[PDB]
RNA sequence: GGCCCCUUAGCUCAGUGGUUAGAGCAGGCGACUCAUAAUCGCUUGGUCGCUGGUUCAAGUCCAGCAGGGGCCACCA
RNA sequence: AAAUUGAAGAGUUUGAUCAUGGCUCAGAUUGAACGCUGGCGGCAGGCCUAACACAUGCAAGUCGAACGGUAACAGGAAGAAGCUUGCUUCUUUGCUGACGAGUGGCGGACGGGUGAGUAAUGUCUGGGAAACUGCCUGAUGGAGGGGGAUAACUACUGGAAACGGUAGCUAAUACCGCAUAACGUCGCAAGACCAAAGAGGGGGACCUUCGGGCCUCUUGCCAUCGGAUGUGCCCAGAUGGGAUUAGCUAGUAGGUGGGGUAACGGCUCACCUAGGCGACGAUCCCUAGCUGGUCUGAGAGGAUGACCAGCCACACUGGAACUGAGACACGGUCCAGACUCCUACGGGAGGCAGCAGUGGGGAAUAUUGCACAAUGGGCGCAAGCCUGAUGCAGCCAUGCCGCGUGUAUGAAGAAGGCCUUCGGGUUGUAAAGUACUUUCAGCGGGGAGGAAGGGAGUAAAGUUAAUACCUUUGCUCAUUGACGUUACCCGCAGAAGAAGCACCGGCUAACUCCGUGCCAGCAGCCGCGGUAAUACGGAGGGUGCAAGCGUUAAUCGGAAUUACUGGGC
């Protein structure tokens, strides 16, 4: 065997989205192979990513899958996502970790409905920046309709908040530029140059008590159970002793290794992106979306009341109103539960785009504190958002 | 052999194995030598390979080879047939 | 591991005094000893063999102050001595630290010889011994260290000590603090309200 | 992480969108008994697993979830 | 002086009785597990099941004072830039300390793990004769003179790798004859035969090609006979169950001769005789490592073999030998098999029942830690190097033991719960209020023992030609601790940070109210519940234990209920 990772430049988190088919995978193996060509040593081929064999026989995505580049100012941590409808929990996971995305639109197609499922979910979980890259320009060679892909992508953007005309927008083709065409591969560089420009340094907080939501584990051989995420705040140091506080009862716990993309740590910090080693923990005592804190710093709960935002019309939404006994799902960090609702005394029918103070319980305890951002689900459609406020 | 000392001991006893190996020939074609003799029946024949075989046992015990009994024993049995036959 | 409850129920109980106050007071003022603890207090039993052997063994823990499993382990030590085994068991009672401190007036009673001993007030030879259980021999010197001398605590118990009957194998001198054994008590130096034969009849059963 | 099955009264089961969701065995009350079984006279019952959609009309049609069963992956 | 002080019953067959006879309870113990609860410390213990399969890192090396040598390092020397004229740079040199690889010696057969197989080829008690024995130790002797090779190295060359091949050259305590030989071996005697190796320190005088000779000291080398330690072999007695297993045996029992072994022997062969074992249990089947000891019991007995110590057997499965004083060899070799791998497709590699660790099985069992400071072990003259033995630390109320969670006073017999004969009773001196204390936990400051030795110098006595080297005895001078922020002591603030579990019909210590109504439910055994339940569920009160308390599993006792002590038809 193991080497060392050494720390050099800042850390950021990117990842891609868009419509299936429209060529998310193709990209990011274009990318590190353009990088490591002119400098680095990445060079991580297509098949080397969607490696599960369903994937290869179906030929699609049907997990999240990390990769790592650096150009000679940053680092980066790239999270690939599915662009199926009904991998939609998966692509939520991945981008919960994002400091901006990348969003892919090919120009044969135009925006799909997955393209904008996509741009309103990264609306409703807080992705900061968005930047606009236009594929397959090989095929499509004249220079009138780009103009109408263009447009229609920047009204979509704004009517979601996000600021339309003054993304950036890069055309290019990933299967060129990693075939080794050295006209497209320019693309590539002015990609790498808007997303080293437009996004800036975002701001780590390492002078808070340590906090890791759990997304992955694995079971090592000779090792034992491994469990893998992105440090919400906080250091976490090999022999510091933690606590797994979740939907299932407290745990105690020592850890005993820290690396990151393979490469040998000594301690994780805020924004990284790392695996943890606990000491004596079975792969079925533990799963996603519990939380691995600092003992006594958070605690579990079920029932609370909140402030919440409701969809409207030409937002997804619903055409309906609710009443009590209504149960959707509620997405916290890196999980979803179902709730049972309680309105407040009178105004019992509800307006599809209103504000609301509802009472919720939930059918499993969350680490949960005042202040903290969620979100509402239900049968493929996103209904609204709300912050934690009373807790009980 | 996964430790640098057992390699040089499997070398230096195949050495030695190849070593006693033709010293035991040698000793056994003496002896056998004296047998035939005496299974014929000439008596000075018998005598005279006796004579040449019974130092080369004293020197290959000597050394290690065998033991002192065993020589004795071969020593013992080939006088005892020698000087039975007429 | 110590009893931190109400102590006069346990008298009421046993139905007899255990010496478990001061002393400043007649017991008669402070509970109504005629009666068991509870609601069915003025209710009377008629024991069995059993019951008057398991109150017999009670009254006496209660006086000393010892749990079960440590009075246990005493009954077998007097067991296996020679002499009568209730003899040994009562004089090995009578041997322990505290009860000595209690026994020689610098204490008011045997929990404050617990917490003068406990707290590193007292001195056996010259030495420091901070442990209740401990059994003192004959020709020994129990003292008060400098240190602790001024409090209270001990010329108030000294001063509610002469009041009362003096054990004859201690010498005391309150002046300088100080205590000497001769000897173990005999049988006939304690107090005749006591059955030892119906602790040995519990215990080698 | 992915895919596929089941959930009707206390129990075992009918019921293919037209409006009090049914059968048998069990159960409830009154007369007799200290109380029952048996004999006589009257009989009440369901969150159609839950939430949300489509339809004038939903146990039935369409999705998500809860509980249980069965196949298949991924390995800092 | 002492080494002993030892024996208890109860419930349940009947309308009631006496007997017979089973079932159940009161005690002690455990490698325990589960439920509820949980402050600190000392000493111990911790995969009983799958002898299942195992990633990664460690668990066995050392000697230059046997040898040729120089890959690395540092010194010394000779040429060598520059100036602070040689300050500083570079190159050639095994000349010195040291030392990678190579020849040689010793160790790897010890130490550590596991209990699969094994009813006797094993173990325990007591005896015997036909044998070997490294290192350690005693006595008496010897220790002369020659030879031919080879690794490393040099040149060429095969292969992906592991690993080879061809040709030159060299050293020794490596290897092989000759000489000499006795108390050694063979033989009645006469006679015949067998061995060996050098290195290290110092030096006055004498010859030195001047390397050494010479003197002295130390350690090693060969033979023979002893001692001590270890190992091989023989005999007798004892060491589970089944007769619904009664017959078993052909090298089988004995004899003669040849061979074999360190040694006796059917150990092995050829031939001759017809024997050998068995109801005092042979043969066959099932289960099982043995002992000192451990639990229980008044004793006699019964059950058992986890930790510690003595013995045995095994090392992925099945066979076999080689080297050696010792193995048919846990981290060695060869062959065959099933699995897991690398490959350029020709061929290669592996074995956690060592210490940690993983998956799986289970009701259930721990860290991929620190140090060689102490004891012990291997090599070395020593300094020293190696040691998952060992010494310590981490985790776990698993067990035993110790301590704490305050102490005295306090009637208004307060509020609030509960019962009530509506008068009162009870929780209860309990609480509050008042006055004291500071163990343990928290903070700051001091501070033993585990350490003996090893090194340097000096002095004296031994030795000898020698005041030199070496050995022995004293003294002096600087140092050696993983645990570790040690045990312990001193100070500071403040009652401040610290109590639960089972039970209350009889056996068996401890009683009332409400809800329900043969329903819901309880139960070790007798047995409770059908509308006034001390037995179900809650509450108030009480009893027993206590950082633990209950339940389940397992053994002995009670059981004189397998009866020898000690019963019956
Ligand atoms: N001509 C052209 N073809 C492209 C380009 N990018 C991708 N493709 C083609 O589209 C096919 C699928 O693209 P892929 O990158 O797998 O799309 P995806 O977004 O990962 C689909 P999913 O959402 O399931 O992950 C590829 O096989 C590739 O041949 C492009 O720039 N130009
Ligand atoms: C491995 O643990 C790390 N490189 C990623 C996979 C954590 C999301
Ligand atoms: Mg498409
Ligand atoms: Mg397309
Ligand atoms: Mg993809
Ligand atoms: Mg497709
Ligand atoms: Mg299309
Ligand atoms: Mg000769
Ligand atoms: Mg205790
Ligand atoms: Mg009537
Ligand atoms: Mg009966
Ligand atoms: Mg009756
Ligand atoms: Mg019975
Ligand atoms: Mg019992
Ligand atoms: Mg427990
Ligand atoms: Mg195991
Ligand atoms: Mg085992
Ligand atoms: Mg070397
Ligand atoms: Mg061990
Ligand atoms: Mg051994
Ligand atoms: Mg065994
Ligand atoms: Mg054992
Ligand atoms: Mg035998
Ligand atoms: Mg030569
Ligand atoms: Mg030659
Ligand atoms: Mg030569
Ligand atoms: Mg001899
Ligand atoms: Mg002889
Ligand atoms: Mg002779
Ligand atoms: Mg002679
Ligand atoms: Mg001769
Ligand atoms: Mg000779
Ligand atoms: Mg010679
Ligand atoms: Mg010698
Ligand atoms: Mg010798
Ligand atoms: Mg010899
Ligand atoms: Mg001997
Ligand atoms: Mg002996
Ligand atoms: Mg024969
Ligand atoms: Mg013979
Ligand atoms: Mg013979
Ligand atoms: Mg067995
Ligand atoms: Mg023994
Ligand atoms: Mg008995
Ligand atoms: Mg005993
Ligand atoms: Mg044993
Ligand atoms: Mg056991
Ligand atoms: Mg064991
Ligand atoms: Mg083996
Ligand atoms: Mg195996
Ligand atoms: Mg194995
Ligand atoms: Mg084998
Ligand atoms: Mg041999
Ligand atoms: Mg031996
Ligand atoms: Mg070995
Ligand atoms: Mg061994
Ligand atoms: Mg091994
Ligand atoms: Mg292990
Ligand atoms: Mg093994
Ligand atoms: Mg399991
Ligand atoms: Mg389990
Ligand atoms: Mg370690
Ligand atoms: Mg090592
Ligand atoms: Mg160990
Ligand atoms: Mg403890
Ligand atoms: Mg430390
Ligand atoms: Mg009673
Ligand atoms: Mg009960
Ligand atoms: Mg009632
Ligand atoms: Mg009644
Ligand atoms: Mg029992
Ligand atoms: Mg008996
Ligand atoms: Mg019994
Ligand atoms: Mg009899
Ligand atoms: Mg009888």
């Amino acid at each position: 065997s193991k080497e060392k990772f050494e720390r050099t430049k800042p850390h950021v988190n990117v990842g891609t989205i868009g419509h299936v088919d429209h060529g998310k995978t193709t990209l990011t193996a274009a990318i590190t192979t353009v990088l490591a060509k002119t400098y680095g040593g990445a060079a991580r081929a297509f098949d080397q990513i969607d490696n599960a064999p369903e994937e290869k026989a179906r030929g699609i995505t049907i997990n999240t899958s990390h990769v790592e580049y650096d150009t000679p100012t940053r680092h980066y941590a790239h999270v690939d996502c599915p662009g199926h409808a009904d991998y939609v929990k998966n692509m939520i996971t991945g981008a919960a970790q994002m400091d901006g995305a990348i969003l892919v639109v090919a120009a044969t197609d135009g925006p799909m409905p997955q393209t904008r499922e996509h741009i309103l979910l990264g609306r409703q979980v807080g992705v900061p920046y968005i930047i606009v890259f236009l594929n397959k320009c090989d095929m499509v060679d004249d220079e009138e309709l780009l103009e109408l892909v263009e447009m229609e992508v920047r009204e979509l953007l704004s009517q979601y908040d996000f600021p339309g005309d003054d993304t950036p927008i890069v055309r290019g083709s990933a299967l060129k530029a990693l075939e080794g065409d050295a006209e497209w591969e320019a693309k590539i560089l002015e990609l790498a140059g808007f997303l080293d420009s437009y996004i800036p340094e975002p701001e780590r907080a390492i002078d808070k008590p340590f906090l890791l939501p759990i997304e992955d584990v694995f079971s090592i051989s000779g090792r034992g159970t491994v469990v893998t995420g992105r440090v919400e705040r906080g250091i976490i140091k090999v022999g510091e002793e933690v606590e797994i506080v979740g939907i299932k009862e407290t745990q105690k716990s020592t850890c005993t290794g820290v690396e990151m993309f393979r490469k040998l740590l000594d301690e994780g910090r805020a924004g990284e992106n790392v695996g943890v080693l606990l000491r004596g923990i079975k792969r079925e005592e533990i799963e996603r979306g519990q939380v691995l804190a600092k003992p006594g710093t958070i605690k579990p709960h079920t029932k609370f009341e909140s402030e919440v935002y409701i969809l409207s019309k030409d937002e997804g939404g619903r055409h309906t109103p609710f009443f009590k006994g209504y149960r959707p799902q509620f997405y916290f960090r890196t999980t979803d539960v179902t709730g049972t609702i309680e309105l407040p005394e009178g105004v019992e029918m509800v307006m599809p785009g209103d504000n609301i103070k509802m009472v919720v319980t939930l059918i499993h305890p969350i680490a949960m504190d005042d202040g903290l951002r969620f979100a509402i689900r239900e049968g493929g459609r996103t209904v609204g958002a709300g912050v934690v406020a009373k807790v009980l | 052999a996964n430790i640098k000392s057992a390699k040089k001991r499997a070398i230096q006893s195949e050495k030695a194995r190849k070593h006693n190996a033709s010293r035991r020939s040698m000793m056994r074609t003496f002896i056998k030598k004296v047998y035939a003799a005496i299974e014929a029946g000439d008596k000075a024949a018998a005598q005279k390979a006796f004579n040449e075989m019974q130092p080369i046992v004293d020197r290959q015990a000597a050394k290690g080879l065998i033991h002192k009994n065993k020589a004795a024993r071969h020593k013992a049995n080939l006088t005892a047939q020698i000087n039975k036959l007429a | 591991a110590r009893y931190l409850g109400p102590k006069l129920k346990l008298s009421r109980r046993e139905g007899t005094d255990l010496f478990l106050k001061s002393g400043v007071r007649a017991i008669d003022t402070k509970c109504k000893i005629e009666q068991a603890p509870g609601q069915h207090g003025a209710r009377k039993p008629r024991l069995s063999d059993y019951g008057v052997q398991l109150r017999e063994k009670q009254k006496v823990r209660r006086i000393y102050g010892v749990l079960e499993r440590q009075f246990r382990n005493y009954y077998k030590e007097a067991a296996r001595l020679k002499g009568n085994t209730g003899e040994n068991l009562l004089a090995l009672l009578e041997g322990r630290l505290d009860n000595v401190v209690y026994r020689m007036g610098f204490g008011a009673t045997r929990a404050e010889a617990r917490q003068l001993v406990s707290h590193k007030a007292i001195m056996v030879n010259g030495r420091v011994v901070n442990i209740a259980s401990y059994q003192v021999s004959p020709n020994d010197v129990v003292s008060i260290r400098e240190k602790a001398k001024k409090q209270s605590r001990v010329k108030a118990a000294l001063e509610l000590a002469e009041q009362r009957e003096k054990p004859t194998w201690l010498e005391v001198d309150a002046g300088k603090m100080e205590g000497t054994f001769k000897r173990k008590p005999e049988r006939s130096d304690l107090s005749a309200d006591i059955n030892e034969h119906l602790i040995v009849e519990l215990y080698s059963k």
